[PDB]
């Protein structure tokens, strides 16, 4: 279920059950990082026509120089791509200037 | 004076029994509040 | 506590999520962010 | 009352047991509060 701290603290990956002297034991599994790597992102992109962007679950990256999507729980920057993103007719104040994407 | 104090004691202790009796009942209410706040912790400010 | 993205943005796309467009929600940012600070005036001078 | 029994012992301990369960629901609301709040140690009180 959608609900966040329910099945347990952290990340909740999936749960399991076992029997228990009167009761169950609930086994909650979460996604655990282990080392982290501090980036500059953006959590917006003001595109081509001024077409906004938002990133979906993840944040805008810029890497090689040029404007990546990588996700909120793990750092892989991939290609921006209508997979990775909300598109909007127009960009919100603030949202980073990037003409030069798709 | 036994007599008389044995009166007040089971009348106190009587008391006490019902306070008793009231507080885990109330208690009870308690608990069933917190965790519906925890739960409005969890799910309406932590997440939506 | 805002889902790792800013709480104006979690509050327009809140709003988006309840079949409001986009391109009202970011054309009035400053009208939203005063009725939601108004909002909270509002709770803060009910306890007078 | 001495002669009473276990009476104020059996009180003592119901209420001993309702404010156990009242300081650990305490524990677990500020748990719940406290939990997955990651802060950078740059916010500042008179300024942000």
């Amino acid at each position: 279920s959608p609900r966040i701290n329910f099945c347990g603290n952290g990340n909740h990956i999936l749960s399991l059950v076992q029997n228990a002297p009167y009761g169950l034991l609930f086994m909650h599994f979460s996604y655990k990082p282990i080392s982290f790597k501090t980036v500059l992102v953006s959590p917006g992109l003001c595109i081509s026509g001024d077409v906004g962007i938002a990133p979906k679950q993840g944040y805008f990256i810029k890497h090689n120089d040029h404007w990546m999507f990588t996700g909120s729980s793990y750092y892989y920057p991939e290609p921006i791509s209508d997979k990775n993103v909300v598109f909007m007719n127009t960009c919100s104040v603030n949202f980073t200037k990037a003409p030069l994407v798709y | 004076a036994q007599v008389q104090i044995d009166r007040l004691i089971n009348g106190r202790l009587t008391a006490l029994n019902a306070y008793v009796s009231q507080q885990l009942s109330d208690i009870s209410l308690v608990k069933f509040g917190a965790a519906l706040a925890m739960e409005k912790v969890n799910e309406c400010v932590k997440s939506q | 506590a805002a889902a790792g993205i800013p709480f104006s943005l979690n509050v327009q796309y809140r709003i988006n999520g309840l079949g409001v467009t986009m391109d009202v929600l970011n054309k009035n940012q400053k009208l939203i962010a005063t009725a939601f600070n108004n909002a909270l005036l509002s709770i803060q001078n009910g306890f007078s | 009352l001495s002669e009473y029994g276990t009476f104020c012992d059996n009180i003592n301990s119901i209420l001993d047991e309702v404010n156990g369960l009242l300081d650990t629901t305490q524990l677990h609301v500020a748990d719940t509060l406290m939990q997955g709040v990651t802060l950078s140690s740059n916010l500042n009180t008179n300024l942000h």
